[PDB]
């Protein structure tokens, strides 16, 4: 997490791009992924939902609010990438 | 062995759709190249413009 | 519309957990994913391509190119054609791709049930109290040959009889 939150400059993130990065952060996900590879995971994680998920970036941005079906969608979307 | 062959039940049904879609995930973006020529050219011109 | 492909993507990752050593097939999963990246930030990152002509050329009160460059666009607006050039060699590829993956389907959708059958053969056939050793010799005639050829060469020792077969002797 320590690693996680470092961000260059000029480099804003939406709220719907912040979300995916916090659930993977918390359910430890990150752990068996190698510390310098923190870095490139977030955008490949970003830019793999951005390509597939990004339904998912829209309920963040119209709702601001994540349902359980949205927390279990995120979950599926997460563990999947996570697997690499 | 039973096991590590029925691990092999479904798999050439599904990979055969696996190959297909993925060539296509990949070779199906030639048209994004040539449109990646005209954002630059368009890129060009309102670079000049904006020197002018 | 490609999220399905990606879901077949991913449940192909937790059945390629079956073929550790996949050499290329998840670079090709890379190559796609890395031109589709491309591609969106692509598309996201165009314009309507154009010069503005109404307000973006006249602000330019000395313009004296802007038609010259607005008509350079408009003569290059048929950029170039794209390149569908692929439909012999890559359905020689899937041609490939459905023998060999019908090869593997019809021989494991047969040896499935073949080797269902051989465990109920297993279940139903244990004659371990009871069985003949000439009926081992009629079920396995290199049976007799290894006995015939152990006695002529005279090799009398049975290797790897004693570790699992004791020789319960005297001494």
């Amino acid at each position: 997490l320590t690693q996680l939150l470092k961000q260059n400059q000029y480099s804003p993130l939406a709220t719907e791009e912040q979300v995916p990065l916090i659930y993977a952060g918390v359910n430890g996900h990150l752990d068996g992924i190698e510390l310098s590879r923190i870095g490139e995971f977030e955008s490949s994680f970003l830019s793999y939902l951005k390509s597939n998920h990004n339904e998912l970036l829209t309920e963040i941005r119209e709702k601001g609010e994540l349902s359980k079906e949205l927390l279990a969608s995120l979950k599926s979307a997460t563990e999947s990438f996570v697997a690499t | 062995r039973i096991d590590s062959v029925s691990q092999l039940q479904n798999v050439a049904e599904t990979t055969k759709v696996l190959f297909d879609v993925s060539k296509e995930t990949v070779e199906l973006e030639s048209e994004a190249f040539e449109l990646k020529q005209k954002v630059e050219l368009a890129h060009e011109a309102k670079a000049v413009l904006d020197s002018w | 519309a490609k999220s399905a492909a990606n879901k077949l993507d991913w449940a192909k990752v937790i059945s390629s957990l079956r073929i550790t050593g996949s050499t290329a097939t998840q670079l090709s999963s890379f190559k796609k994913r890395n031109d589709e990246a491309r591609r969106q930030l692509l598309e996201l990152q165009s314009q309507p391509t154009e010069v503005d002509f109404s307000h973006y050329r006249s602000v330019l009160k000395n313009t004296s190119v802007i038609d010259k460059i607005e008509s350079y666009v408009k003569q290059y607006k048929p950029v170039k054609i794209d390149a569908s050039k692929q439909l012999q060699v890559i359905e020689s590829f899937e041609k490939h791709a459905m023998t060999n993956a019908k090869e593997t389907e019809s021989l494991v959708s047969k040896e499935l049930k073949d080797l269902q059958s051989t465990l109920d053969n297993i279940q139903s056939a244990r004659p371990f109290d009871e069985l003949t050793v000439d009926d081992l010799t009629k079920i396995k005639p290199e049976i007799d040959a290894k006995v015939e050829e152990m006695v002529k060469k005279g090799k009398w020792d049975v290797p790897g009889y004693k570790d699992r077969f004791g020789n319960l002797n005297v001494m």
